[PDB]
């Protein structure tokens, strides 16, 4: 009966406004019966008694990064060198540092190089964001017998990491990390004696004269591109024998050193990878000759 | 945010004995950031001599 | 033999306090639960070509993007074994419309891993007109015979719900997905290997 | 030698009272903080030509307009040394649309001073259709590794966030920017020289 | 189940309605994670303990405008003449008044003139608005020794400023400001004696038989266009020696007079420059021959 | 996180609805600084007391 008394409201046709957010109200039409369709609690759905998606716990999942070999031959004040990948010099960053290059044949005039990174649970998550910040924890184990005697040293050194860039990779400069050129007298350290202890968990708080650190890691790191690598760790842990490894001929002249990795008090920043390419999981081809799928950043 | 500068005058004599040394002039004309803030991270140990 | 200890370098300070202080100067937000990423929409394909009058179950696209690990739903799925809850999809039309046509979008239910030819076109349905609403947002309730469902097991077909797509004209749109406010993964496992840059070289 | 004094001419009267009285008869508003100008949007370019399918980081445009001093963000930046906080942009489409096309706008994140070729097209994203929404408004959160950032220093790249632009068709729009409700400058310095009229003459 | 009971609301497609305002709700989609993403306080972000963007403080930043030379030769009741730019006759306006013309060569048939204004912090801000109003403060300093003796006079005169317009600039008409033709007996003044005082801060309240004054200043001011110049100051301060400067041969026959400028109780009006051209910062070219960029007012 | 629960509202594109009226809310965009820009009373503006 009466006429309008309401004012003219301003508009804008912006469907899916801020659909990239985690909170808010979604406009998707539920193909159901009840407008308030909703499932109950996760109780009885999963066996886990702890939220299985909380960043803190995911990153808390331990994982082995190195399995070095300490020979009675190795000299003291020299980070265990050895292949595997790194070790004596652990990047101590949250992102991943180790990587292998899979080179396949395409013709007698070219090859296809694809980076394969063996990231741990924490390194796997740090790849979804741009910057990070947390306290890195590492549990160093020395698999051996009560007959082996030694004293391994583990010291931390903040700043750049002495490396020797490659045309397609980046490795440590062991030559620049000897007890002579790299005295660990003033560096925070710990000396694990094999006869008394067999393990030690070292927690390294966040320290990088920077609020956050990049998560680039070793991704696309080489001679020409190795800057993002440095700006993504803040330091490195060095494992140099203080006393040469002792071991009778009745046992083995070697001792495996297992090292686990995980983070605590973690805080990530931007919801987007810092890599130059979309997040992609490497899928081992049927044959060592089969080619892999490469994702681009082109849009139609 | 104003008085982004200082000017003349001062008092008679001075000390400002910063550790060793002294110096003696007519007080001093000097700025400082209006009530400056830490603005940075100093909570990871301090160490000493 | 045995023992074992623990040591923390430097002088402690609430690592939490510091963190929170940093996010208050360089972030503004605090991401804590990964499930929140199952709520945020992310593109899985910047172009999904389809023909006219063709009932196409998203599974044809899903099976591919679920293994790529581009979006969060796929990337995070590699850390668990089970999943549970509905899913949401958004189709942003990029197909050029002809006035001589009246393009409309239709999405129906269906059972998971079913061929369009072995199901009907009835039940709940949504429809939009790209000419006035380029975005076709829809959600797929969790209608399952089980409380949880592991990714790709046995020949368990038609155990839960799938999404069927349709259009009167040949279309091409950008698809983005995310789970509903009940979607979540379960039974954490070990992470697989990440991939890096590829450029090819001579020797 | 020394001394110094101060003197005020005429007969005082609350200069504030008078002022307020004037703004109540010849203004209506009272501008007091300059940061408020970092909230108001102002055009930096009345035409920004771009090609189709070309990921163009606003920095290519930003680097130019930041030195011109046309808008408030640029003009006021010459009075300080640091800046801190997110930024907002609005793109008003002026490109003629063809029905034979479906023009859409896409803007993503990226690190500051990064080449479109060294970053991905994932993460948060916004999209609009000039055919129904000529204005593409977007905000860039302050994701930085530092609490503050000085204008153009060293080779500090990818320390904070940048804005990446994209479009399926060649576009041309009027760009306007402003900081978010957290943007602000710091460490006031000395002002540079202003410019006047130019006309050229004979001798 | 039930049908609609809500009325039809009127509409209008007006995206970015009033985007030029400082207050309100912005419709920009935040490319983030949390819908309520926001940073903390400026504490610890900057060293300053005072809001570094409050107009009142910005304009309160002192700045030198003149550095006149007072010779024992100069005659009394004559505003120190001298180059520099102005001085004996300070426009006492908030906007800028001084300016230099940069003439470059383009060909033997034309030159390019570009106005360069050395605005102070307060004059720099007054350029963003159309009209202003405030109390101008000036601190006159006479650099010298305890051996120099004199008595400088500083009087204010409201109204137009005796000038001699140029084909491309505007200067003072010193001839029209001598003690004979310009008696400062009834004008508010102050007589600074060099033997007793060395400084004096003169505060000139706003007085212009006008609520506000233009901020045009000297921008594009010349023979044909000098009206906006007058309607943008309200008066001028004159510095004429009351007693000839005295100085023994044991010292210098000259004395530098430094004058600082800044405003207080400031109130600006319209959020737009009053100039005929977009605000542009002059950027000193590499060479005295290189050309500068000129911004127009044309739209596509 | 949750989905929409709001109904579909009816519309009509009628800009400047009843612009010929003296009372109501104008949709004109004020080219100013403050969204609530407004002048004071006519006191001192005019000599008339009525």
């Amino acid at each position: 009966k009466p006429r309008n008394q309401q004012q003219v409201c301003p508009l804008q046709n912006v469907p899916a406004w801020g659909y990239s957010l985690y909170k808010g109200i979604d406009m998707s039409v539920p193909l159901a019966y009840d407008p308030n369709n909703e499932l109950g609690d996760l109780k009885d759905v999963f066996p886990s008694a702890v939220d299985e998606m909380a960043i803190g716990y995911v990153c808390g999942n331990p994982a082995v990064k190195h399995v070095l070999t300490w020979k009675t031959t190795d000299a003291i004040q020299k980070p265990i060198a050895n292949g595997d990948d790194w070790g004596g010099v652990i990047p101590v960053g949250m992102p991943c540092y180790s990587k292998s290059i899979r080179t396949i044949k395409i013709s007698e005039t070219e090859n296809r190089e694809t980076e394969v990174i063996d990231a741990a649970p924490c390194e796997y998550v740090a790849n979804m964001f741009s910057y990070w910040r947390a306290t890195m924890c590492y549990r160093i184990t020395v698999v051996k017998t009560a007959f082996h005697t030694g004293r391994l040293e583990i010291f931390f050194e903040p700043g750049v990491i002495p490396v020797k860039p490659t045309v397609n990779n980046i490795g440590p400069d062991q030559d620049q990390l000897t007890g002579a050129v790299a005295p660990s007298d003033n560096n925070y350290k710990y000396i694990l004696d094999l006869t008394n202890d067999t393990e030690v968990t070292i927690r390294v708080p966040f320290v990088s004269n920077k609020m956050f650190l990049k998560t680039a890691g070793i991704y696309g790191a080489n001679s020409e591109n190795n800057w993002n690598f440095h700006e993504s760790f803040s330091g490195f842990l060095c494992i140099r024998p203080v006393t040469k490894l002792m071991a009778p001929d009745t046992v083995s002249d070697n001792v495996s050193i297992v090292v686990w990795k995980w983070a605590e008090d973690v805080v990530v920043v931007e919801p987007k990878p810092l890599t130059s390419g979309p997040t992609q999981v490497y899928r081992p081809p049927p044959t060592a000759s089969a080619a892999v799928e490469v994702l681009n950043v082109e849009l139609q | 945010e104003l008085a982004s500068s200082t000017s003349e005058n001062s008092v008679e004599t001075q000390e400002i004995t910063t550790f060793h040394d002294v110096e003696t002039p007519n007080r001093i004309d000097t700025p400082m950031a209006q009530d400056t803030s830490s603005a940075r991270n100093m909570d990871d140990t301090h160490s000493i001599i | 033999k045995t023992n074992e200890n623990v040591i923390s370098f430097f002088d402690s300070t609430d690592a939490e306090t510091q963190n929170h202080d940093v996010l208050m100067k360089g972030c503004g937000e605090f991401i804590v639960n990964l499930r929140t990423l199952l709520r945020t929409f992310r593109t899985i394909t910047d172009n999904w070509i389809l023909q006219a009058n063709t009932k196409t179950p998203i599974t044809d696209l899903t099976n591919t993007t679920d293994a790529q690990g581009r979006d969060y739903m796929s990337y995070l799925s590699y850390l668990y074994r089970f999943y549970r809850g509905g899913r949401r999809y958004k189709f942003f039309n990029t197909t050029p419309l002809k006035q001589s046509q009246t393009c409309y979008i239709r999405s129906f239910l269906m059972p998971r891993n079913y061929s369009a030819d072995e199901i009907n076109v009835d039940g709940p349905s949504h429809i939009t007109y790209p000419v006035i609403n380029p975005v076709h947002e829809v959600e797929v309730p969790f209608y399952s015979q089980y409380r949880k469902i592991p990714i790709a097991s046995t020949s368990d077909k038609g155990y839960d719900s799938s999404l069927m797509y349709f259009s009167n004209t040949s279309t091409t749109q950008i698809v983005a997905r995310a789970g509903n406010d009940d979607f979540t993964f379960g039974w954490m496992i070990g992470p697989p290997q990440l991939q890096g840059e590829t450029r090819s070289v001579v020797p």
